[PDB]
């Protein structure tokens, strides 16, 4: 991708790998402000996770 | 008595790194499968106001 | 301004909620005693043996 | 068993892309999965690591290489869940499929 | 319109955002931040690259 | 606020396998009913 939400563009790699490695990574380094910013926008859900 | 130690602290060829200390002991060989850990202790004990 | 879900408390910038996120409403320090195989059968213990719980010394 | 011959029985694969570099010393001596001063204890591995930390190095390596920049030590921090609970989930899909 | 997650300041523009990340949190360490630590890296990189030469120089 | 945050298999599955397997395989050696006898 070349810009998401919250980030800056082109920081990611072309060798980023395919597949279900590319999602994780992606989500790895997109995880905090994922986190913080869904506590601000969206109710709770309803039990752990 | 604050006065007294940001004085202290502000002229003193002294430096306090609490890296040293960790490295020391971190790099401690243990096996791997005991179920309590002494290194991972001190550490909890000390880490705290770090 | 930004704030919590939990103890909903407000963050003047979404740096300080996250680390807040990361500190307040996260597991507690003592799970990191003990291996898991070991935690869930402490949690089991106790929970068997809260009936003997002490009673407020307001129904005595 | 080499890494990526264990890593591979999950999918773990190493993209076309990579075909081109040396990254073989990089996944074998530069991605920590359990670097002692670090890590937090409730990720360690423990016995089963001679099948459980290729799989992490796979992982690990793959963010490293997602970035852009030059290339940086990668390091396993923490799982949220016991490492042992993660092993054995992954020991129950290993068996469902 | 964009947010600095960290100071909080708003800016109109992306450049103008990361021109200020660059510049204003050169040091920082927050998560919510990629950008200083990888120019951070850089800056390792090229002392790194003293080295080589460092023993290693260039005759004419 | 917690559900099932605990459960995982708390058991080794090999003995388990054995043992289940084994009392299977002698199910057939059980006694008989006091009707049936
Ligand atoms: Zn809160
Ligand atoms: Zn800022």
């Amino acid at each position: 991708p070349i810009l998401l939400p919250g980030q800056t563009p082109f920081i990611h790699s072309c060798y980023m790998p395919p597949g279900d490695q590319g999602m994780f990574s992606i989500l790895n380094g997109w995880r905090d402000w994922l986190i913080s910013h869904a506590s601000t926008t969206l109710p709770p859900l309803r039990h752990n996770h | 008595v604050e006065a007294l130690s940001t004085l202290l602290r502000s002229v003193t060829p002294l430096v306090l790194d609490p890296t040293v200390l960790t490295n020391a002991i971190t790099t401690i060989s243990e096996s791997t499968t005991q179920t309590i850990s002494p290194i991972s202790e001190i550490l909890r004990l000390l880490q705290p106001m770090g | 301004s930004y704030v919590c879900n939990v103890c909903n408390a407000r963050f003047s910038t979404m740096s300080a909620l996250s680390e807040h996120l990361r500190s307040d409403h996260r597991d507690d320090a003592s799970t990191l005693l003990a291996t898991p195989m070991i935690n869930n059968a402490i949690r089991s213990f106790l929970t068997a043996w809260d009936g003997i719980r002490i009673l407020s010394p307001d129904v005595s | 068993a080499q890494l990526v011959q264990i890593a591979r029985v999950v999918h773990l694969s190493i993209p076309s892309s990579w075909m081109t570099l040396n990254t073989g010393p990089y996944i074998h001596h530069h991605a920590y999965d359990f670097k002692p001063g670090i890590t937090q204890p409730s990720a360690k591995s423990r016995d089963k690591s001679i099948w459980m930390s290729p799989i992490l190095k796979l992982l690990c390596t793959s963010y490293a290489m997602t970035v852009a920049g030059p290339v940086r030590t990668s390091i396993v921090t923490e799982i949220d869940g016991s490492a042992a609970a993660l092993s054995g989930n992954l020991r129950v899909w290993m068996r469902d499929v």
